[PDB]
């Protein structure tokens, strides 16, 4: 009810919780961001104005992110030839 | 001697003319084959 | 030579073929060696692709004076090319010459049998390199 | 609504915010400037007249990088003879 569990579904939840102890700490200018590494969710305690301010946030941040192959080639042509 | 690149037309240019430079190269590494197998592929690089 | 790697966005990862060779300091010290490649890419829009590249190609030389001698041809840039297309990274066009003819000062310049008096060295030598990715 | 999100589309999120702690930081003369790396995202938490300002110097800074390939010669010619 007061407080709630968000399921992260493309990041990790450490990253969340090292960001989001940043966002609520002068946002609210009480309120609680702890993240259950085990489960995959942050747990976000916060009025009901902060709320909907945090959960646009995560939101915001859950997304799919791409990925890149990376081919780097080497090529080397040498010719010695003394007489 | 400095080189600055604007777009994919700068690095089209560079990185085609070192880029089939080095690749003719090894086509005359091609046609002037080795000395015993002529059945034998040099190493050259891709197409395109 | 033609190493790859597949990341994600934003996460650095690299790969080796090398080898651990112990390496002296007074304490000896394991050093890696072989065909590094260090990327971080970073994906731009345009579907443009920003990379940290920090490539090495080591290898074992001998001659083993005090302790063995490698060789390094390692390079630390930072890129953007687009979508697919290749980008020359970096490379070194080396090209030399010589000549080293050794007459005696009178009878050297014969025109004919001047020729079985000198010592007519040479070498001739051309080493290209580079580095696409 | 009061924090957003913005994405970068040229630059790392962590040199703008080493750059952006210290323009809020008297432009208020309260704000969170923190950067998801793993999503290449700085978020802005600020009130709607510093909001606009530091979106214009995100605009701002978000450019288009150029590229240099660099090209040196070296050139050694030697003679030695001795009689």
């Amino acid at each position: 009810g007061n407080s709630q569990v968000f399921y992260l579904k493309y990041s990790k939840a450490e990253d969340l919780v090292d960001v989001l102890k940043q966002v609520s700490g002068t946002l609210t200018a009480v309120v609680s961001i702890a993240a259950s590494k085990h489960s995959n969710a942050l747990i976000v305690t916060a009025p009901q104005d902060i709320m909907q301010s945090l959960q646009s946030v995560i939101e915001q941040l859950d997304i799919r992110r791409a990925q890149v192959h990376v081919e780097a080639l080497i090529v080397e042509v040498a010719e010695g030839s003394n007489i | 001697r400095p080189t600055i690149l604007r777009d994919g037309m700068a690095a089209d240019g560079v990185s085609q003319r070192k880029y089939n430079y080095m690749r003719a190269e090894q086509i005359y590494r091609d046609e002037q084959g080795l000395s015993l197998m002529p059945h034998t592929a040099q190493p050259i690089l891709p197409a395109q | 030579s033609t190493p790859s790697i597949t990341t994600l966005d934003n996460q650095e990862a690299f790969f080796m073929v090398g080898q651990d060779v112990p390496v002296l300091t007074g304490t000896v010290e394991r050093k890696k060696v072989g065909i590094m490649l260090k990327v971080t890419p970073q994906i731009n829009e345009g579907n443009a692709v920003q990379m940290v590249i920090e490539q090495e190609v080591s290898k074992v030389e001998g001659q083993t004076s005090l302790d063995v001698v490698f060789g390094e041809r390692k390079l630390k840039t930072t890129v953007l090319a687009n979508d697919g297309e290749l980008i020359v990274l970096g490379g070194l066009m080396d090209d030399q010459a010589g000549e080293s003819v050794a007459k005696v000062p009178l009878l050297g310049d014969i025109p004919l049998i001047g020729n079985l008096f000198k010592s007519t060295a040479d070498k001739k030598e051309k080493r290209n390199l580079m580095v696409f990715i």
